[PDB]
Parts: C-alpha cells; structure tokens; sequence
C-alpha cells in the first residue's frame, strides 16, 4: 500500500518520541521505589506488573512513525527476557540513552555509522570490564540476595530460591508455578518422579495413602505396549520365585495382561504394579535408557533386539524403593552403576550443547535432573490472581537473575557497575572524532540506570550519581534506603550476566537506530 | 507321553535359525519358523476304505520337512509345545 | 541328502533365461521363474486305496516341467533352494 | 561474532536412521574406518536381498555403509543386533534428496567413493551385489543430523568427468534454485 516516506531530522524525532513513549511506560517500574504498570488485556482482568518486557510489549502507537521506533527499542527488552530473563527495564533505560545522545550528536552533523562504531566500541570494552569486574556468586547468601533483589527486595523470594538451589543443586532444574495458598511453597523431589501413575487403581498396596509401595522390586523396563500375559510370563515366573515386588514401565499395559497383573497382586504371588512410560516418542525411548541406567536394567524393544519371553531377572532393573501414585511414579535410591549414571548425564549434557530450542533444552536439563540432582517447584501464593500474576514475574525475575549470577558472578547493583566501567573506559577512543563522540554518549548512556533509579525515588538524578561516581569499587547509593555504602555489603547485587546483555542489547539496537535517516510506511 | 492316533504324528519343531550361512543374526520375520522338526510319536497307522491299517512311513526319531497350515496344530505336553499333524502334511524325511 | 515321502518329488528349479531367442536380455517380470526343474530325488510311490504303494513315473535325473502352486513347498537344503511337490504338479518330463 | 564454517568434500545433511549405530558414543556419532559404500536407488526393508552383500562384507570386516532411500523394519533391527554383536560394524542412512536429484548424487557419491548405484532401472540386483560393487572410501562419520564421507575411493579422473558434467547442466540451468542445488 502507498508509503509515508520521512527523512532526516523529522523521521528522527518521530522515532524518539515513540521510543520514549515506551521507554517512559517502562522506566518508571525500574529500581525498588519503581511502580507498577497497568496492561489492558482484551481477555482476563488488566495485569499489574514491574516489568519492562511485559510493558515494552503491549506499548504500540497511533503514528506510524513513533509505532516504528518504539517497535524497535521493545526489541531492546524482548531480547534482553530471551537472553537474562532480566534487566529488561534496564536494558530498555540504556537504549532510550544511547538513542537520545546519539541523535543529539546526529543533530550536530557526525556521522551517524561513526557513532554507531564508537557505541560498539564503547560497549565491548564494558562488556570486558563488566568481566574484570565481576566477582563469582557461589555462597547461598549472595545467591540469596541476588534473588531478593531481582524480586523487588523480595528477601522470602530470594531465600526460597536460595534453599531450592542449595536442595536441587547445580544439575537440578527449578520452575515456578501458581500456589493453592497464600503463602510460597518450595517443593522438592529427587531421583525419578515421571508424571505416570499406576495402570490400575487395584495395585494400591496403601489403601489409606491411596497409593504401591515397594521394597526393592525388580524394575521391568518394555519400550513396545503389551495386551498379553504370555510374553512377559517368563519375567512374572522369575519374579515370584525371588518374591520381591516388580513394577513395569511401558508404553501401555491393558486388557489381559494388565487384570492378570492386577489378579496376581491381590493373590500375592507377585507384587507387581504397571505404569505407563514417560513422554512420548523419541523422547519416550530416552526415559526409559536414563531409567535403565539409573536401575541398572536394559529396556526391552523390538529394535535394540531382545525379547521379552527371553527377558532374565538380571536384564530386570533394580530399586531400593518405588511409590506409585496416581499422578506419579517414584523411584528411590535405584542400584544402578554410578560411572553409567555420570556417563548418560555426559550425554545428555552433549546433546544440551547441541540442542537449538528451549524446550528442547528444558526437557533434557529436566532429564538431567531426573538422573541426577533433584527437581523443584516454587508456588507463589498469593491472595488473588492479579497478586499471583505479579508474584510470579518477580520470582521468575529472581530465578533467572539467581541463574544468571551462578552462572557469570555479580556485580555491584542500582547501576554502580555500568558507572564503575564508564569510569574506567573514559581513556578509549575511536578512529576519528565521531567515533569518540559515540564513546562519549556509550559512556553517559551508562549512567542512565543509576539516574533512572535515583529518579524513581523522587532524588535528584544527577546529585547521587556525581557521589557515585565521586566513590571507588563498589560504593554506591541503596535506592531503598535511600543511604550511600557499598553495594556489595548492602546485599544490592546485580548479575553480570544480566547487566553485559542489557548494556549489549540496548546498545546494538540504539547504535542502528541513530543511524536512520529514512523512514517508510503505510500512510495512516 | 502322548501318543497320535491313526496316521497323526507328535513332532517337535526345531528352533529358529538364530544366525545365517554368513554369520547374519536373524531377528524377527527373518529368523522364521523352521519347518523341519523332530518326529516325538508316531501313529498306529492310516485306515483305509477295505478297513486294513497301514503302518506310516515316518518313524519315531527322523527329522522331518512338514507344511505348516491349518492340519498342523499346537498343543503343550510338559511345557514344551509339539506339533500335531497327518503323515500327508510331512513333505520329505531328513537323513544324515 | 533329503527324499521325499509317498507320491512327492524333490526337484531344483532351473535359472531364469537371462537372454530371450534374439538375445535380448530380459529383466524383472519379463525372466520369470522357469517351470522347468531337474530332479533331485523321487517319492517312493503314490498309496492307492487298497493299500499298494505304486511306483511314480518320474525318475531321478530327468527334467520335468512343474506347476506352481500351492502344492509345492519352498526348503532350502545345503543352501539351495528346492522344490518339494506331488507327481500330480509334474506336467511332462523333458527328455533330450 | 562470525563464524566460518567449511566443510570439505561430500557431508549430506543426513543421519542415521538407527540411534544404536553409534559406535563413539561420548561424541555421539558413528566413526567407520576405511568402509564399503553399499549405495541403494530402493528403499530396504527385508534382510534377504542385502544379505550376500552382508556376508561378504563381514567375510572381508571392514564396516558398511548402507546409503539408502529408507532402511526400516526387520532389515534395520537385524543390522542394528549384528551393529553389537561385533560381527560386522554397519551404520544405515537414508539416501539425500528427493526424486531425479537424489539418483543423481548417489551417482555423484558413487563416482567419489569408486561404487555403483544398485537401481531397477539400471538393471542390477542387491542379491547379486558383490564387494567391487560397493564403493570405498577411507573414513564415513555418521551423526543425528548430517553423513560426512572422507576421502571417497574413487579414479579422480571419473570425478573430474562427473563434475564437467554437473557443470554442462549449470550452464543450461536457468532456474536460480536449481543451479544452486547443482552448483
Ligand atoms: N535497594 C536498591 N538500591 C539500589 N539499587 C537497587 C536496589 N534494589 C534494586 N536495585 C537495582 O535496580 C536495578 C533494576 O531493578 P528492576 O527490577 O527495577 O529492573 P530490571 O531488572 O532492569 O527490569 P525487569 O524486572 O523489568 O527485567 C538493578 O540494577 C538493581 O541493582
Ligand atoms: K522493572
Ligand atoms: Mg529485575
């Protein structure tokens, strides 16, 4: 359809209106004294949040114009939630810095692809600052921290995750999830919990617990789905000459097989409960080997070769202790080889490398975890699902940042880091001058978190940045307190990870922008 | 012990060539059924129209080629399943 | 060595005619199996109903042209795939 | 940053069709040394017609290859049990490509490897494919995602020959997709 072309210095502000249309929808949820932000939703009551994806998302403009700038700085903040999962306001502050300087400095007649190179310039010796600067986050009280300050100074939220990461460990994989009550559950399962349960409800060995328990059984691990009682008659046979309980893990037990099982349970030959197999195919196959491996059995399929008639109580896996529920099926303590168990989490880990997709990543670190490790889930409560909403963000914050700071280390919070490394980067320069003026405007860009902080605590900006910037290492300004000391001792720590994103982020975007001179499209 | 009746045979069928002539493990459709099995019992004999019983030509202890079908049928005799056929369904006997 | 029993024939099939009368080669569906065969080894004889066992009229060595069917049965022996069929599916025996 | 990444002579992007070939299982990939090239025009699915090309594979103990249309079925548990039982180390792929170009770049791996392409069409049955027949080359990484061929026994000469033809076709290639598939 036919364009609305704008060139120069008209297309340039019409773009950073709409950028700081977003960026002011945005920046106001930045820092402990940040307010929350009201989103319409066409379905379900308005969400209440404090953060700057969730608003840089739902911000879209009536001008064309304006619409493509604040498109552009809310990939800014979507990038920054895909990488970090936090610092998205952050990040949006820094490109709503850069793209005001560096449009100055293109109102000055500089070239704008010299600033561009001059903010890129700026921006890698930060990030190697950021680097040097960085110290690890290992001890479960500054992981602690990290997560009460990513949850709006949330210290339950941050304990909780501290405790879960302490309890599942580094292999372990945590997620949140809504809470029935008011209060924040942290639930924690180790070893194998696959959510399969029992193919009948008569193989209740509990009744008032409603669910089979079974000591040291024999595990029998079948990749094919089976109807008949005579293929596996043999195992069943074995089975009750040793006497100890049996549980099957199968695509599908049914029909004459499954009620001659569940005969023989009442009966007392056999102890013996069937549940189906975890996940589906292609990944249905893999649980059973991480199984197998963990119970020190073999899985019995038609393509790796064996038969089940043919099947020996030593292809038989082996458990200390098995719960059946209806939801879910427990494996405790599986006797199992500990090199195979390290070797199939090696490649499992292998495959994570190579694995491009999120899920696909979460589903095998969830493997991981499986295996080795443990498994957790964080239940927000709250008392009302718009609280819930809001709760659930910060602690997904907090969990990411919690990750992110495992991960890359901490650094000093409210901005001090990015202060500290304009400090220590005021000494580079570029080829030519404009590259230096895009430096310069990289370099003060750095100071916009801090000053955003300052200002949404209703201080002067520029007043507590100049004591900050006055201070050395770690000193800084506690936006809670509103009180200067060192960031570090406060317990105001930030992520390394989240804080070289957010800067990289904002700054690859910010640096293109500033290079506009056209602008086309659709005529309103 | 189980012994046939008029020209029926107990026959034990052999196992399934695991292997091939190459050293090939066979699985599945490939390692088929074999066809040639063990002669357990032998039945008295055939009746005739004129009312006479005429011994079978298969004796007890010779391999035998049989055409698996419907004449065939399967049956346990302590836990170890033979084979219930007519003389007719017996193709050719294996010597040596 | 395997022999047939009553009125069956062991009989081994012979190539297919890679090249037609013009030598033209003929490949898939145009080579089909051949049902010419030479003989193996010969049944002792076909039982009437009195109880006789008459000789059958083809002999060991001689090429006779078969019918396939479900009469006959394939069996391998000593890797060589063999024929096992009554007298009745034998059409005419090839003489020179 | 930029990467580069080259990847030298044949690596078709397919993998293998059985995850039990995988003789290096810490790298997750199958590594065959100095292996015949059994290259199919057919799909497989039943062991017998392949079977004398198994036999004197293993006879000789170098690995196979099977680049094929689609392996599957009893033909694939057979040759993944004889995979483990260590009698001959064979790893089944599917053929590149899709109709009239997959035929020609198992002709191309033919040619690169010194093989002959078992094919109705071409007249020539598995049942009577010998060693001569499958090709050669000196090393085969097989992975999940793509087959890389390394050092194809074949006469240079002949694959001079076959690229002078692909490169008759380019220039009477109109089509943009179509010479960037042949290039
Ligand atoms: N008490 C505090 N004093 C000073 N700075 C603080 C304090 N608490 C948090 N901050 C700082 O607030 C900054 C960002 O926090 P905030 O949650 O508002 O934004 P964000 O992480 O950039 O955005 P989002 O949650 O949308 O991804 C961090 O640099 C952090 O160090
Ligand atoms: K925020
Ligand atoms: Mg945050």
């Amino acid at each position: 359809a036919a364009k609305d072309v704008k060139f120069g210095n008209d297309a340039r502000v019409k773009m950073l209106r709409g950028v700081n249309v977003l960026a002011d929808a945005v920046k106001v949820t930045l820092g402990p004294k940040g307010r929350n932000v009201v989103l319409d939703k066409s379905f379900g009551a308005p969400t209440i949040t404090k953060d700057g994806v969730s608003v840089a998302r739902e911000i879209e403009l009536e001008d064309k114009f304006e619409n493509m700038g604040a498109q552009m700085v809310k990939e800014v903040a979507s990038k920054a939630n895909d990488a970090a999962g936090d610092g998205t306001t952050t990040a949006t502050v820094l490109a709503q810095a850069i793209i005001t300087e560096g449009l100055k400095a293109v109102a000055a007649g500089m070239n704008p692809m010299d600033l561009k190179r001059g903010i890129d310039k700026a921006v890698t010796a930060a990030v190697e600052e950021l680097k040097a600067l960085s110290v690890p986050c290992s001890d479960s009280k500054a992981i602690a921290q990290v997560g009460t300050i990513s949850a709006n100074s949330d210290e339950t939220v941050g304990k909780l995750i501290a405790e879960a990461m302490d309890k599942v460990g580094k292999e372990g994989v945590i997620t949140v999830e809504d809470g029935t009550g008011l209060q924040d559950e942290l639930d924690v399962v180790e070893g194998m919990q696959f959510d399969r349960g029992y193919l009948s409800p008569y193989f209740i060995n509990k009744p008032e617990t409603g669910a089979v328990e079974l000591e040291s059984p024999f595990i029998l691990l079948a990749d094919k789905k089976i109807s008949n009682i005579r293929e596996m008659l043999p195992v069943l046979e074995a089975v009750a000459k040793a006497g100890k309980p049996l549980l099957i893990i199968a695509e599908d037990v049914e029909g004459e097989a499954l009620a001659t099982l569940v005969v023989n349970t009442m009966r007392g030959i056999v102890k013996v409960a069937a549940v189906k197999a975890p996940g589906f195919g292609d990944r249905r196959k893999a649980m059973l080997q991480d199984i197998a491996t963990l119970t020190g059995g073999t899985v019995i399929s038609e393509e790796i070769g064996m038969e089940l008639e043919k099947a020996t109580l030593e292809d038989l896996g082996q458990a200390k202790r098995v719960v059946i529920n209806k939801d879910t099926t427990t494996i405790i303590d599986g006797v199992g080889e500990e090199a195979a168990i390290q070797g199939r989490v090696a490649q499992i880990r292998q495959q994570i490398e190579e694995a491009t997709s999120d899920y696909d990543r979460e589903k095998l670190q969830e493997r991981v975890a499986k295996l080795a490790g443990g498994v957790a889930v964080i239940k927000v409560g709250a008392a009302t699902e718009v609280e819930m909403k809001e709760k659930k963000a910060r602690v997904e914050d907090a969990l990411h940042a919690t990750r992110a700071a495992v991960e890359e280390g901490v650094v000093a919070g409210g901005g001090v880091a990015l202060i500290r490394v304009a400090s220590k980067l005021a000494d580079l320069r570029g080829q030519n001058e404009d590259q230096n003026v895009g430096i310069k405007v990289a370099l003060r860009a750095m100071e916009a978190p801090l000053r955003q902080i300052v200002l949404n605590c209703g201080e002067e900006p520029s007043v507590v940045a100049n004591t900050v910037k006055g201070g050395d290492g770690n000193y800084g300004y506690n936006a809670a307190t509103e009180e200067y000391g060192n960031m570090i001792d406060m317990g105001i720590l930030d992520p390394t990870k989240v804080t070289r994103s957010a800067l990289q982020y904002a700054a690859s975007v910010a640096g293109l922008m500033i290079t506009t001179e056209c602008m086309v499209t659709d005529l309103p | 012990n189980i012994r046939p009746l008029h020209d029926r045979v107990i026959v034990k069928r052999k196992e399934v060539e695991t292997k091939s002539a190459g050293g090939i493990v066979l699985t599945g459709s490939a390692a088929a059924k074999s066809t040639r099995g063990e002669v357990l019992a032998v039945g008295n004999g055939r009746i005739l129209e004129n009312g006479e019983v005429k011994p079978l030509d298969v004796k007890v202890g010779d391999i035998v080629i049989f055409n698996d079908g419907y004449g065939v049928k399967s049956e346990k005799i302590d836990n170890e399943e033979v084979l219930i056929m007519s003389e007719s369904d017996i193709l050719a006997i294996v010597e040596a």
